[PDB]
């Protein structure tokens, strides 16, 4: 069964360079390659197919070549909507394949995050519980760390953070921080901080409020 | 029109199963094979089987357990897969693809996020996040919903029926105590609000229950 | 018109018939087979040419018991097909010289 | 008689385009294909693509961005290359040969210099290069011309028409300040100058100037 090999499996560009994606089959297999992209949460979409045959619909900027063995796909000036998840597959012999895969990473300019802390909602205090948000919009490099302190005390017990791959619209990465606590424990307090550290600024940028 | 149309979502408790469906559209030949496809979170994509619905037969990976059986329905252009005693293992998003016998799959369905647990379906909690009365604003301003308490995977949230996906972030859920919550943020220009409406679509296919939430500002 | 004439050509009809019947069961056959490459409409409708022609090159050639029945099938008919022709010419051939007399 | 005729040199903005020729000579056959080779400095040969003139049909190398277009007029016997959006990188020496349909490239063009700057063409200087009054000699004597100045590359030094090619140095242009400059030199036997006429022929093709300079002793 064809083995497809693509290395490496994270590619880094600067914006407006050009990126070559390569994928090594186990045998010969002519030119029955073809290559996929499928973005975050998205479902894959084919890209090129028989390894040089260009989709319609697809921008020129892509494009596909090799035979045998050696196959590669490649993207003249990347950019932003490039962010995603390349692969490759064959219809070469039975049963189809897929290569592993390759994420293409792009290397902006350094962004400073954009914070805003959110106060629970009315709702959610009615039916029982608090929860203060605050997000970090836009940052780069993804590299970034976020203090909660509650009534000047560094909190920590009910925190859970998430962040998002890096964004197709800007190439940037943002990420959610969010602590929750019962009624109770939210009532007895007055001042919320939300802090981050990041490469932009020798100084944490931070963001918070009093439950009046 | 979508080509091929798969249900959001699937619950199955350990060792039961689950029989997913692909009903396609456009044109429709004899040389028509539907391609069945596992993509487990965080990994690749890996081909699971294949039937030709005019004749109705189809092969399968032998590079892992059978725990698909493949069948399809002419009159209601329908291919359907039936996993049978599942686990955490068989957990991933399932896809159909149709291909015209030439070897490459020229369209994908939106996918089937199936989930293997004895936990319980349970609807999302959504709330607002609007501003705090002190917080200064610039050009642009940032609000959001928060989603909590659901489960199982996954939810789909879209701000004014995406007709503003610009300016939109949606999280990645965050597991606990068998019920996920993530939180989605959007940023107009600040001017705009609440001068223009800002809502907050938040659909939750495995327990077919979708529902707003207005942001307007606090008191 | 003449029977010769008509069963060549229907011969010619039947022989487009296997070729395209051929291309779509061979694919169903030999699909499900590991390392089987007579799997997809395009090739596989090239196969059936060179089969039925016999010059066979292979760049092609099914591995499973049916994929192989079904060749047997496409070479026959060609071959059949290619002789039912020769037989035309010759009977041409033959009654009419025979007024050449 | 030179198989193949290329212009010496092509000077381009980046961003422009330029249409390289290259008009053929002896025997043509339907068989024929005109190749193009394109050799940046120091590197090697990276084939671009070809052309069969009697059928007008041309193929490009997949593994590179398609800045050429093909095309062959019979009735001039001459193949055309238009490149267009050039930048630095499509700057350097393209060849054009010709194959019989066999594989090999039997006879292949002088070469066409493209240059894609901003610059502006210059013709190059020429200035003697008799030795000094109190240089003594041996059996031979060394003379040159320096040219400088010029833009863009190349320029072509002979002397005296090429019959003295022995004895010849052309040395490598150096760039500064958007200008060009090299010498050359030549050693003929001491008692044979300046009985015997010693020339300097430079030109150059970029702005179609040829100038000769004789070499004789200071005053
Ligand atoms: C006559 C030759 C036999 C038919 C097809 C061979 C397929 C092929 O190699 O060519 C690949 C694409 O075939 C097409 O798009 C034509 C349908």
């Amino acid at each position: 069964d064809i083995l497809l090999t693509q290395s490496p499996a994270i590619l880094s560009v600067s914006p407006g360079e050009r990126v070559s994606f390569s994928c090594r089959a186990s045998q010969s297999i002519g030119t029955d390659i073809h290559w996929y992209q499928q973005r975050t949460n998205g479902s894959p979409r084919l890209l090129i197919k028989y390894a040089s045959e260009s989709i319609s619909g697809i921008p020129s900027r892509f494009s596909g070549s090799g035979s045998g063995t050696d196959f590669t796909l490649s993207i003249n000036s990347v950019e932003s909507e490039d962010i995603a998840n390349y692969y490759c597959q064959q219809s070469n012999r039975w049963p189809f394949t897929f290569g592993s895969g390759t994420k293409l990473e792009i290397k902006r300019a350094d962004a400073a995050p954009t914070v805003s802390i959110f106060p629970p909602s009315s709702e959610q205090l009615t039916s029982g519980g608090a929860s203060v948000v605050c997000f970090l919009n836009n940052f780069y490099p993804k590299d970034i760390n976020v203090k909660w302190k509650i009534d000047g005390s560094e909190r920590q017990n009910g925190v859970l953070n998430s962040w998002t791959d890096q964004d197709s619209k800007d190439s940037t990465y943002s990420m959610s921080s969010t602590l929750t606590l019962t009624k109770d424990e939210y009532e007895r307090h007055n001042s919320y901080t939300c802090e981050a550290t990041h490469k932009t600024s020798t100084s944490p940028i931070v963001k918070s409020f009093n439950r009046n | 029109q979508v080509q091929l149309q798969q249900p959001g979502a699937e619950l199955v408790k350990p060792g039961a199963s689950v029989k997913l469906s692909c009903k396609a559209s456009g044109y429709t030949f004899t040389s028509d094979w539907i391609h069945w496809v596992k993509q487990r979170p965080g990994h690749g994509l890996e081909w699971i089987g294949e039937i030709i619905p005019s004749y109705g037969r189809a092969n399968y990976n032998e590079k892992i357990q059978k725990k698909a059986t493949l069948t399809a329905d002419k009159s209601s252009s329908t291919a359907f897969m039936q996993l049978s005693s599942l686990t955490s293992e068989d957990s991933a998003v399932y896809y159909c693809a149709r291909e015209r016998g030439d070897g490459y799959f020229a369209v994908w369905g939106a996918g089937t996020t199936v989930t293997v647990s004895s936990a319980k379906t349970t609807p999302p909690s959504v709330y607002p996040l609007a501003p705090g009365s002190a917080a200064q604003t610039n050009s642009m301003v940032t609000l959001g919903c928060l989603v909590k308490g659901y489960f199982p995977e996954p939810v789909t949230v879209t701000w004014n029926s995406g007709s503003l996906s610009s300016g939109v972030h949606t999280f990645p859920a965050v597991l606990q105590s068998d019920l996920y919550t993530l939180s989605s943020s959007v940023t107009v220009p600040s001017s705009s609000w609440p001068s223009e409406t800002v809502t907050c679509n938040v659909a939750h296919p495995a327990s077919s229950t979708k529902v707003d939430k207005k942001i307007v500002p606090r008191d | 018109s003449a029977l010769h004439w008509r069963a060549a050509g229907a011969a010619t009809v039947l022989l487009v018939i296997v070729l395209l019947a051929g291309s779509y069961l061979a694919v169903l056959a030999e699909r499900g087979a590991p390392g089987a490459q007579l799997i997809t409409y395009p090739r596989a409708l090239w196969w059936a040419c060179e089969t039925a022609t016999t010059v066979g090159y292979x760049d092609l050639y099914p591995v499973t018991l049916w994929g192989r029945l079904v060749a047997v099938v496409v070479m026959v008919a060609g071959i059949t097909s290619f002789g039912l022709v020769t037989a035309a010419l010759a009977t041409w051939f033959v009654g009419r010289e025979q007024e050449r007399r």
